[PDB]
Protein backbone atom coordinates (compact mmCIF):
# COMPACT_ATOMS: atom_id res chain seq x y z
CA UNK A 1 0.00 0.00 0.00
CA UNK A 2 2.61 2.52 1.16
CA UNK A 3 -0.27 4.79 2.22
CA UNK A 4 0.24 8.21 3.79
CA UNK A 5 -2.18 10.08 6.02
CA UNK A 6 -2.47 13.08 8.33
CA UNK A 7 -2.82 13.31 12.12
CA UNK A 8 -3.18 16.30 14.41
CA UNK A 9 -2.83 17.45 18.04
CA UNK A 10 -4.10 20.49 20.03
CA UNK A 11 -1.46 20.62 22.85
CA UNK A 12 -2.85 23.61 24.89
CA UNK A 13 0.50 25.20 25.82
CA UNK A 14 -1.12 28.28 27.40
CA UNK A 15 -4.27 29.76 28.88
CA UNK A 16 -5.84 33.22 29.26
CA UNK A 17 -4.27 35.49 31.80
CA UNK A 18 -6.47 36.93 34.44
CA UNK A 19 -6.18 39.56 37.06
CA UNK A 20 -8.53 40.73 39.70
CA UNK A 21 -8.77 44.08 41.30
CA UNK A 22 -9.00 42.93 44.84
CA UNK A 23 -11.29 45.07 46.92
CA UNK A 24 -12.96 46.45 43.82
CA UNK A 25 -14.29 43.00 43.24
CA UNK A 26 -15.34 42.76 46.81
CA UNK A 27 -17.01 46.08 46.83
CA UNK A 28 -18.01 48.78 44.34
CA UNK A 29 -16.77 52.05 45.70
CA UNK A 30 -19.12 52.72 48.55
CA UNK A 31 -16.66 54.63 50.69
CA UNK A 32 -16.80 53.09 54.16
CA UNK A 33 -17.38 49.70 52.56
CA UNK A 34 -13.74 49.93 51.47
CA UNK A 35 -12.81 51.23 54.85
CA UNK A 36 -14.05 48.02 56.38
CA UNK A 37 -11.76 46.19 54.02
CA UNK A 38 -8.79 48.17 55.26
CA UNK A 39 -9.93 47.30 58.76
CA UNK B 1 21.25 31.50 37.56
CA UNK B 2 22.50 33.09 40.78
CA UNK B 3 19.61 35.46 40.59
CA UNK B 4 17.35 32.51 40.12
CA UNK B 5 18.70 30.97 43.27
CA UNK B 6 18.14 34.14 45.14
CA UNK B 7 14.63 34.46 43.82
CA UNK B 8 13.90 31.06 45.23
CA UNK B 9 15.20 31.96 48.61
CA UNK B 10 13.56 35.32 48.59
CA UNK B 11 10.20 34.12 47.46
CA UNK B 12 10.18 31.52 50.14
CA UNK B 13 11.18 33.91 52.84
CA UNK B 14 8.61 36.32 51.56
CA UNK B 15 5.86 33.80 51.73
CA UNK B 16 6.69 33.17 55.32
CA UNK B 17 6.85 36.84 56.04
CA UNK B 18 3.47 37.49 54.64
CA UNK B 19 2.15 34.66 56.73
CA UNK B 20 3.71 36.15 59.79
CA UNK B 21 2.11 39.48 59.20
CA UNK B 22 -1.35 38.02 59.03
CA UNK B 23 -1.18 37.83 62.77
CA UNK B 24 -1.60 41.53 63.00
CA UNK B 25 -4.64 41.87 60.77
CA UNK B 26 -7.73 42.55 62.78
CA UNK B 27 -9.95 40.46 60.52
CA UNK B 28 -12.74 42.24 62.28
CA UNK B 29 -12.87 43.64 65.79
CA UNK B 30 -10.42 46.05 67.33
CA UNK B 31 -7.01 45.16 68.71
CA UNK B 32 -5.89 42.55 66.27
CA UNK B 33 -4.09 40.49 68.82
CA UNK B 34 -3.90 38.57 72.05
CA UNK B 35 -4.27 40.06 75.51
CA UNK B 36 -5.26 43.44 74.30
CA UNK B 37 -8.79 42.16 73.84
CA UNK B 38 -8.66 40.13 76.96
CA UNK B 39 -7.46 43.02 79.02
CA UNK B 40 -10.49 45.07 78.22
CA UNK B 41 -13.07 42.36 78.59
CA UNK B 42 -12.02 38.81 79.58
CA UNK B 43 -15.61 37.58 79.20
CA UNK B 44 -18.03 35.85 76.87
CA UNK B 45 -18.16 38.91 74.64
CA UNK B 46 -14.42 38.75 74.27
CA UNK B 47 -14.68 35.12 73.38
CA UNK B 48 -16.83 36.07 70.45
Amino acid sequence: NFTIAGHEEFIQTSSPKVTIDCSAFVCSNYAACHDLLSE
Amino acid sequence: ALAKIQSVVNANAQALNSLLQQLFNKFGAISSSLQEILSRLDNLEAQV
